[PDB]
């Protein structure tokens, strides 16, 4: 959730 | 912690290029092995020469990264049509300056030229990542991506060029660069997670990974052989990295205390805040003589941690009356790696454009 948003932000 | 002052970032210098007289070798090979008039390739040689000149004097902006990738791909295309590797027919001397010695290093190997271009790709990415102020989500995002690109370039160099042409591109040194670049990318991501006020436990894990990356880089800097090679550079890098280890350990334990607060564990909250304060105090000692950028971030974080610790101890002493667990009672936070070395694809047609020597049979 929080991770998926942050993971996509970092790509 | 949404507006904590931004820590400075480490970047690597670009390598300086010497001669690479590929024109006589290509013309000789074209006549001998392809049976064609070498003068029919003057336009193609002009293009590659103009591309190399642009790449070796690369503009230090975003478009400069595209020039380096484009030139890198064209070198792969040339090598597939004209053998210029080690011991091969059309090989000519390639010369670049080694970073730590400042001395010229020559190899009769086109893959040495490829290696240096890929080093400078990672170096330029580190420069652009470190240039931004990270006070905007656009500049924070661009900086995080730049540091990941830098890790990927050095990582690609480490894997596909295990023959260290010079010591600045050796395995141990590139490993240090990769870990350092990943720590700075994770640090940029941490600033984003604290801007969004994400869940406290995730921020702790994200900050704990910053610590892990910097700990890996600090181990390499403490290696005597790496320290003797880097010289003064190891002193300057290790000073910033060692302080950041304690700085982001404090940030990690600050948010572990916030989780303890959310979980109504008010004695555990004191333990994590006191740990965060101790770690931050050690970072303050380690930051003696460092620029105001470092002092301004420590001072801001001190206002937060120092106040939260005093308030938590006051709450526990006079309201909650719960047991404060020791330091060594607490499960260490597991880092959450949410960055990665972004891959390098040398022969991606979208980054190289058409093969310059496409007509060479």
């Amino acid at each position: 959730d929080d991770i998926k948003q942050l993971a996509a932000w970092a790509t | 912690m949404e507006a904590v002052p931004r820590m400075p970032m480490i970047w690597l210098d670009l390598k300086e290029a010497g001669d690479f007289h590929f024109q006589p070798a290509v013309k000789k090979f074209v006549l001998k092995n392809y049976g064609e008039n070498p003068e029919a390739y003057n336009e193609e040689l002009k293009k590659l020469e103009l591309l190399r000149q642009n790449a070796v004097r690369v503009p230090r902006d975003f478009e400069g990264c595209s020039v380096l990738r484009k030139y890198l791909g064209q070198l792969h295309y040339l090598q597939s049509r004209v053998p210029m590797g080690s011991g091969q027919e059309a090989a000519v001397p390639v010369t670049w300056t080694e970073i730590f010695s400042g001395k010229s290093v020559a190899h009769e190997d086109i893959k040495y030229e490829q290696a240096c271009i890929l080093y400078n790709l990672g170096a330029l990415h580190s420069m652009l990542g470190a240039m931004d102020k990270r006070v905007s989500e656009e500049g924070m995002k661009v900086s995080c991506t730049h540091f990941q690109c830098a890790a990927g370039a050095f990582a690609y160099l480490r894997e596909h060029f295990p023959q260290a042409y010079s010591v600045d591109m050796s395995r141990q040194i590139l490993t240090l660069n990769v870990n350092l670049m990943l720590g700075q990318a994770q640090e940029c991501l941490l600033e984003k997670s604290m801007l969004d006020n994400r869940k406290s436990f995730l921020v702790a894990r994200i900050s704990a990974q910053v610590v892990d990356y910097y700990k890996e880089a600090c181990r390499a800097l403490e290696n005597p052989d790496t320290a003797s090679l880097l010289g003064r550079i190891q002193k300057d890098w290790k000073k910033l990295v060692q302080m950041k280890i304690y700085y982001f350990a404090a940030v990690a334990h600050l948010h572990m205390g916030k989780q303890a607060e959310e979980q109504q564990k008010f004695g555990e909250r004191v333990a994590y805040f006191q740990s965060a304060l101790d770690k931050l105090n050690e970072a303050i000692k380690l930051a003696k003589g460092q620029p105001d950028t470092v002092q301004d971030a420590l001072r801001f974080t001190m206002d937060v941690i120092g106040g939260k610790y005093n308030s938590a101890k006051k709450d526990n002493d006079f309201i909650y009356h719960e047991a404060v667990p020791a330091l060594d009672t607490l499960q260490p936070v597991k880092g959450a790696p949410l960055v990665k070395p972004l891959p390098v694809n040398p022969t991606d047609p979208a980054v190289t454009g058409p093969d310059i020597f496409a007509k060479l049979v």
